[PDB]
């Protein structure tokens, strides 16, 4: 549920 | 040359596996790569070992008969063998020609930022002595990554501040420290307060830190 | 591993959007002796069909960035070994319905729904194949599903969603490889209207599955007329 | 372009 890095 | 062409054919086509392929000749050779090249070998790693995660992910919750159990546990083998293959081979690039032969503090920490991703997503699913040399590994780099990023990046760099959001999903997913993830995501998201991506990244920073909180 | 243990691996990789092994689990399961269930020929459908899908995405992508040097030829070779992907995935699917699915088939409904089928990755095959090759799959795609066309129309109800999914699928064969609109639409519509006179035909369990083709037969009929 | 059975 946590974000890491992506393109947005 | 050529092998760079065709990465960004497979990109189109969504064939990330071939990118991989593609991308692995061009960082082969000990040249140094360029700022397209090392987001193109970035992009065609995180798609294949992303896909992967996914459904180590989606496999490892299905777990919830002992054969149907054991055998979605070698179904979930598999996956991880996969995990480990992908993640090797994209280490053993930048543990032996990438981060080496960096010239530029701005490409060594983009390499010392990808080490401890892909250590990280080790720690996602490894075992006994793997999970925890896995874990060394992660923050041995990201931490190398922040001491020069704190001196070759400024803080509101993309690099610097996309470096700090994986280093804080690191201490709350692996290390399982609350306290440490949201300090770094705050100080980093405080410092930043003053290029089209950065705005993004405090974004990702601010949910995470939503909750995380 | 058991028959049942395929199946069962088919349903996980299905989740795990694994569908390259989804097929293996279900390739060794349709060549055993047993038919397969209304539940496992939809696996066998939904793994191919997903496995073919990701190679159609990818050959339409490449295509178009050649219809808009040295990267003349890399297209041309890289288009190509989508290609080669994309017989091999149909020849595969193909070769076990022509030896055991169509073979082994003894109800009704089975035969119809492993014709279409047939009709189905034959019509894949001439979506890019050019020559010798798009009208030998073009033929063959007739061939199978005026098969299946003829078994539904006695075997299964006018609103069975194998019989309209059929005809959706032939329709669209009439309007993209054959490039006869007046024999889709006159097909499409036949399929609309046979189903819609036999309303109480509609069973409790495909209700909600033969609405849907239905609309997805007038959203056809919308755009073929224009 | 026109559209062919998706999954049920």
């Amino acid at each position: 549920r946590s974000f890491s890095l992506h393109r947005m | 040359e050529d092998s760079v062409y065709l990465a960004k054919l497979a990109e189109q086509a969504e064939r990330y596996e071939e990118m991989v392929e593609n991308m692995k000749t061009v960082a082969s050779s000990g040249q140094e790569l360029s700022v397209e090249e090392r987001n193109l070998l970035s992009v065609a790693y995180k798609n294949v070992i992303g896909a992967r995660r996914a459904s180590w992910r989606i496999v490892s919750s299905i777990e919830q008969s002992e054969h149907q159990v054991e055998l979605i546990c070698s179904y979930r083998s598999k996956i991880e063998t996969e995990l480990t293959k992908i993640s090797d081979d994209i280490l053993s690039v930048l543990d032996s020609h990438l981060i080496p032969s960096a010239t530029t503090g701005e490409s060594k920490v983009f390499y010392y930022k990808m080490k401890g991703d892909y250590h990280r997503y080790l720690a996602e699913f490894s075992s006994g002595d793997a999970r925890e040399k896995a874990t060394n590994a992660s923050l041995e780099a990201y931490k190398t990554a922040s001491e020069i990023a704190t001196t070759e990046l400024p803080p509101t760099h993309p690099i610097r501040l996309g470096l700090a959001l994986n280093f804080s999903v690191f201490y709350y997913e692996i290390q399982n420290s609350p306290d440490k993830a949201c300090h770094l995501a705050k100080q980093a998201f405080d410092d930043a307060i003053a290029y089209k991506d950065s705005t993004l990244i405090m974004q990702l920073l601010r949910d995470n830190l939503t909750l995380w909180t």
